[PDB]
């Protein structure tokens, strides 16, 4: 019994601490320290709760290993179930056979949601043959279905035999099911109040003829720009005025925005400027870098007029104490005890050495402890997976033969 | 009928020692001790199970044979794992995106299995008058099976019943069943005439032998790459004449939204019923250096995700321009960026000693035993300038062998055939001189 | 009258001249000179025609007018029949619909084959039909009988119901050649040419038919013929070709139900290529069912394509270091006339040895290519003179009157451009 | 009535003697002595139809009339021989693989001339009754897949019978009693709304040109005679490459099926080839083996500039923008430069085409003025001269009047005078 939900370097956290003062607190659903940033972000987060504004955007700068990804991912676990999010890489939004600006324009629709709350009643059960007067069965109980001359005729051409499950709802929907017994719940006559959240995919459906196709897959190229304004802005406006449904904003993060096209950071200022937009959480990797496409030099690869739009929050790296905090909490994502004496050397190797080096070390040890058929790792054995494994930096040192350089 | 010796058939797999400890040579591999070690740990993490979205990788000259050791890992592991190759000049198509390529495939590594019972009802059938009916319709089949080694009955389903009338079928015929209901329909399979003709046509075959019923047990493994684009496409076929000759097929990019959270709800419950069992894939990518950057910052950003499988890599080349940037160079050309999380493990250099024991691992394994002297110097000749040279120069000095006909291959075969087949360094050696 | 079927450039030579010996012929079978690469043209001919391996490479080095790619024409028309032969060019995997990857593993799955065994009742002879089927009264069998006869026996048998439409359909008359198949398809013949008689009375016809890697196609499309005709839509699906078709052939083979035959690929002019296709190429050839490829290359060291590094040979050395390399020599001045002499054999051309001995000093001072191109000018200049044997004063003229390359370097100095 | 006057309408041939000597002046082709008598051998080598695959380059100043000279090469020929022109520029295509256009060029140049017998039936449709449906199998009530339709012609009546498929094709058409249609069978529907003689039964042989590429795209998609294939008739593929199995394998073995009944015969193209120096180097290099083929068809080339940049080299330059392993295999000719003589009496010569009386002293100031800078200047000053006469009321060009549009248009080498000069 293998779930698709695994251990990985993100999936260990699970929700963001927070406090009713803001305070970050030490350790908090595997996370420490960043305080700044934890306490930033908590703030900006509160932003997305309370969804008073909208068009709003956030940079976080900082060092490679600062955890930029990991802040997004806590965040996004901490906006709660059932409520859209988008994180879509900076390569993503490019595609041969759809625009720059489709891609985009797409990215900031999708994570805005509408709830609307639709009153049916649903009649689930199992059917008995009785001559036209249809038993329907249940396990909790069991009543009997008159039945017209206006249904027989539809039943005639369509495949109804005694015990199969069938569901028919009061909006006239009729649903036909497998028996799922040999191979229902509830009760026959029940009035559901549900409230069904909706995507922003209504542009989708009303674009497109059928809903069907183009909800599996991102189909069909981009959308006329009159049609998401004039008819979804004032449908959804007139929904405002009436009252029936309310939208609920939600989080739109991009990541390594360093590389992007200048098309895209112009259409961000209209993205920005735009009545209806999710807010923007940005990670830039990399301080200066020339924007492909044109010859510039410019802070986080970004032009100037996009640079104020964004609310830039700095990191600090990681002291090496914490490391040991860190890695002691990665200790039982695996369920590995370690000794003592162990992170002594595997902390003295994160700290010449990246930290994910340091996560691997652990994982890969424990495969070792498995062969020495011991219940705990040994320094051997890391100092082993050491010489067997080796950083980019000892990797740089060995690479100054340069037999053949493909040069 | 012949497996033909294809490609590199002497490995194997490691078979390392259950101490840990490898072998100097061992199942035909020779030497890289660190590398037979580096590649035994990750086959473990690969068979615990435990992490998802681990990398590897392959540092090493042209030439070294890290990638018979990446078939090593992958024989390792049993045909149950799913092992794919992915080049990195495929993932460039204009139909399909490159992220959607990269997506698609690590939605290929990662299977389902499910354990089936497969029941088999095939032969003679003799349909016999549906006891039930009345508002009429048939909700009931009786379909007898007649073979030499017994007689059945089965009773079907009215739309298993319209499944078999949807061809054409007539009494007495033989037809395949399966527990998935499709059955295989053939029109006057068993040997009859009764008409005086032979005309008859269709097939005529003799009464098959064996049981009517057949219980087997298969178990089958399916990647969710062919379940995500099998569901999200209609996926039907032949029910249509104009809408068979209307599809084009233009594997259009799916979303992430729908199809990934259908397919992952689905999947746990099927695996929380206990009838499917998640295993993961592994995938080896080869020339990834030469990838554009956006393959590289959509692929760290694709395997931190907690449901990407382990991903294995390999650097066949030194510091080089980064594709894409013109600019900025980065060594073993991946950036700095990539180049981090990712494991690395050393490949080097064999030393002329085991030349010629590499080159007689592949003469045993072709099927012809050289000459002490064939070995010596073919292995100079190796060690001259490259081990493929002499490595694929085996071959024809078998065959120069076989025609003059002696039995054994010798010196004067290998030296003989070494000065029509230039290597490429001579030829490079020719060249330069800037004549015609 | 005439076949209509006009000799190019390598149609001269027919086949491949080899010994048991390995040791070359001065002419043979067209071919004339190098020794060294007709001897190695024999080996890995040789090694192509045993199948025992598959997915080695080899590389053939040469400089322009040195006769590189007469040698693998030969090795082409020598390999015999109903033997796959894929050949391709550098430049034509580069296409806007598919990729040049996919293209290339198209070529791939293109050279390799499946031959499978099988046998199935097919009727020859005559046809002498009455038919009393037409008129009824009500609905009936209508069978009727038949009377076919053949030069072994005769035979008569009555018809098949299942099968009067496709006979209704068909032309039937007395004397036709029809052939009834246990697939039911339609095969007839002409009766009235023959008639103005063949086959058994009772005969089983045994084919083996060699079946195309295509197959992959026809189990991915809908309908095989439109994306056999042309090209359509791009190629399969991924992983489901060693799924569904590597578990498929798994099931062929070793089996004795079919067998596999790889192929040769040939590829022109790979000195200019992207580095993707360079990548895929080696591979492709590590895959386990690769075939065995020959690629040509006349250009000496080169930029490859896609980078600013120039490698040697214009491939880099991955690649090179995968295949051997086979140089060839140019052609010397006594194998030169001789070619001549087989090209105006060929073209059946008549010319005095004074012409053979002026236009050999064309073949040393210029490419021998130049001169086959004078030749074939000056044959109809012969026929203007009406006499039935070339002059050197007509090839002369054609010298004069067509320039070389190298002649009209020295009429640049107009600098009619820049 | 007006051929437009494109300036290359007046041609008829190379002018070239009996003996293959080249007139100094022959069916208004004056000068390029070596250029006339090398293509009179190349009109006899495509006229020969022996060999194949071999290119010819054309080279020289702009000017030179070598494209007129190509066309007096087509028009020599005669019509039977098909010729194709093109540019360097017109193989880019969006749809169409680069390699591709290049490829069926070869196709569209090659002429093709089959025979094809046909049988007709006309007069007036008389039906009885439709073909019945059919339950599945049990052998239903017979009576179909015959079709009993009656025609009347003045010369008698006949009955015949059609095929389901011709019936069910022909009910998706308006069908009325007394109305022509024509019945080949060629499975075509033909037919008149709101309406024959000869013999019910009719038999023809159509002689019909078609190109190999025309059998191609024809081979490629078929006309539609069935429901799906007329959607994708009325659904226009906007382009596919042929596999190369179907394109030559198949194709060609078909086409020696019909050679050796004797019925079709194939007759060789010339592929004409403008502008090369602005191809693409893949074109050459698929052109190699496009020149070395067996069944390509003589191949005719231009270049109009002494040496180029290769196109996607960016490095290596090469002279008339070829390079030099495909400059070997084509044949250069060498174009000789006009003389202000032999100009002075070719713009004569023009306007007598033109249908314009010139007087010699307007025709030494064109020649003057065109030995100045162009002789094409000089042609394309012929008619404002000739139509300011006529506002003039002048029955003829004069030297005012040539003076007076020579004044107004300034030359292409006076404007390269007064351009550059580094104002606004
Ligand atoms: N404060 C933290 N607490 C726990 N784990 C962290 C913290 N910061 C980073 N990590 C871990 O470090 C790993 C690598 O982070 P990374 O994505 O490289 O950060 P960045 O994107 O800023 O370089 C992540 O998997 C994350 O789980
Ligand atoms: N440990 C080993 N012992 C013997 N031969 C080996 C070993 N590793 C690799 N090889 C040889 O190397 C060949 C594969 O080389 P390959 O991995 O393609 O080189 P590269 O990685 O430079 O492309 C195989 O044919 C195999 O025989
Ligand atoms: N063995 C041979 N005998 C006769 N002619 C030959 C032979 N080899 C090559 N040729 C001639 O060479 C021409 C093709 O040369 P090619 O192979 O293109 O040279 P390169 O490979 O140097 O470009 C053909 O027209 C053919 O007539
Ligand atoms: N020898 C000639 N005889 C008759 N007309 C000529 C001759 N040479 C050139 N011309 C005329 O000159 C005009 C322009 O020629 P052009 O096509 O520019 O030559 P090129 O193709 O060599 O550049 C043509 O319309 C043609 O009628």
């Amino acid at each position: 019994v293998t779930r698709i939900e695994r251990i990985g370097a993100h999936s260990h956290i699970r929700g963001l601490g927070l406090d009713d003062a803001l305070e970050p607190r030490q350790a908090s659903q595997g996370m420490v320290g960043q305080l700044a940033a934890r306490r930033a972000a908590g703030v900006v987060l509160e932003m997305i709760r309370e969804g008073k504004i909208a068009g709003r955007a956030v940079l976080i700068a900082g060092q490679p290993g600062t955890g930029k990804t990991a802040i997004a991912m806590g965040m996004a676990q901490a906006l709660g179930p059932d409520t859209p999010f988008t994180a879509i890489a900076g390569s993503e939004i490019f595609s041969l056979e759809m625009s720059k600006t489709e891609a985009l324009t797409q990215a900031f629709r999708r994570s805005i949601g509408v709830r609307i709350k639709e009153e049916t009643e649903i009649i689930e059960g199992e059917v008995v043959e009785i001559q036209g007067k249809l038993t329907l069965k249940t396990t909790e109980m069991e009543t009997i279905y008159d039945l017209g001359t206006k249904m027989i005729e539809s039943l005639t051409k369509d495949k109804v035999q005694a015990g199969d499950v069938i569901t028919i709802d009061k909006a006239t929907g009729k649903i036909s099911k497998l028996g799922r017994s040999f191979t229902p719940d509830g009760e026959l006559q029940k009035r559901k109040e549900v409230v069904h959240t909706v995507s922003l995919h209504e542009i989708d459906v009303i674009n497109s003829r059928t809903q069907g196709f183009l909800a599996l897959f991102s189909g069909d190229t981009g959308e006329i720009k009159s049609e998401v304004r004039e008819q979804i802005n004032a449908k959804v406006a007139e929904w405002r005025e009436e009252g029936k449904a309310e939208i609920i904003p939600g989080v739109l993060f991009i990541d390594e925005v360093h590389m992007l096209d200048i098309e895209s950071f112009s259409f961000l200022n209209r993205a920005l400027e735009s009545d209806m937009a999710p807010v923007l959480i940005m990670a830039t990797n990399r301080g200066i870098t020339r924007i492909r496409g044109t010859s510039y030099q410019s802070p986080h690869g970004i032009p100037i007029d996009l640079l104020d739009r964004l609310l830039i929050v700095s990191t600090t790296p990681y002291s090496e104490k914490d490391t040991k905090q860190i890695l002691r909490i990665r200790c039982e994502e695996e369920d590995v005890e370690m000794s003592e004496d162990a992170y002594t050397v595997l902390t003295r190797i994160g700290l010449e050495t990246s930290l994910r080096y340091a996560i691997q070390l652990i994982t890969a040890a424990s495969l070792v402890c498995r062969k020495r058929k011991g219940t705990e790792v040994q320094v051997d054995d890391i100092k082993r997976v050491y010489s067997l494994f080796l950083d980019e930096s000892r990797s740089t040192q060995y690479m100054k033969e340069y037999q053949d350089a493909f040069l | 009928k012949t497996q033909r010796i294809a490609s590199h058939s002497h490995v194997k797999g490691l078979g390392l020692d259950e101490s840990g400890l490898a072998k100097q040579a061992a199942s035909g591999l020779v030497g890289q001790e660190n590398a037979r070690e580096a590649c035994g740990v990750i086959v473990e993490l690969i068979k615990s199970k435990k992490m998802a979205g681990r990398a590897v990788l392959l540092a090493g000259p042209p030439g070294t044979g890290k990638t018979a050791l990446a078939l090593a890992i992958a024989q390792e592991l049993g045909s149950k794992v799913p092992f794919c190759p992915m080049v990195g000049s495929e993932v460039y198509s204009t139909e399909i995106k490159k992220t959607e390529v990269l997506m698609e495939n690590f939605r290929r590594a990662i299977g389902l299995r499910i354990k089936e019972t497969k029941e088999v009802y095939e032969g003679e059938v003799t349909e016999l008058t549906p006891c039930e009916t009345e508002g009429k319709t048939i909700s009931h089949v009786i379909i007898g099976l007649k073979t030499a080694k017994g007689t059945k009955q089965l009773k079907l389903d009215p739309s298993i019943f319209e499944s078999l009338q949807k061809e054409r079928v007539e009494a007495g015929d033989v037809i395949y069943i399966e527990a998935n209901s499709g059955a295989v329909k053939r029109q006057g399979r068993c040997d009859t005439y009764a008409t005086e003709f032979d005309l008859e046509a269709e097939e005529y075959v003799p009464l098959p032998k064996g049981d009517v019923h057949k219980k087997k047990e298969i178990i089958q493994d399916v990647t969710l790459h062919d379940l995500d684009v099998a569901n999200a496409r209609p996926q039907g076929g032949q029910d249509i004449l104009s809408m068979m000759g209307q599809l084009m097929k233009p594997k259009k990019t799916e979303i992430t939204d729908k199809l990934r959270g259908e397919i992952n709800k689905v999947v746990n419950k099927y695996i929380d019923q206990g009838i499917a069992e998640l295993v993961p894939g592994v995938l080896f990518v080869d020339e990834v250096h030469m990838l554009d950057i956006e393959c590289f910052t959509y692929l760290h950003r694709a395997l931190e995700s907690s449901i990407a499988p382990i991903v294995i890599f390999a650097s066949n080349r030194g510091n080089c321009v980064i594709r894409g940037t013109e600019d900025i160079t980065s060594p073993h050309g991946i950036p700095l960026d990539l180049l981090d999380r990712v494991m690395i493990i050393r490949t080097m250099l064999y030393t002329p000693q085991e030349m010629k024991q590499i080159i007689k691992i592949r003469a045993q394994t072709e099927g012809i035993n050289i000459s002490e002297e064939a070995l010596n110097h073919l292995g100079e000749i190796g060690t001259k300038t490259t081990l493929r040279y002499s490595v694929q120069l085996l071959t024809p000095a078998n065959l120069l062998a076989k025609i003059n006909g002696k039995d054994s291959i010798e010196k004067e075969h290998v030296e003989e055939i070494s000065e029509l087949f230039y290597d490429a360094k001579s030829s490079a050696k020719i060249l330069a001189d800037q004549q015609d």
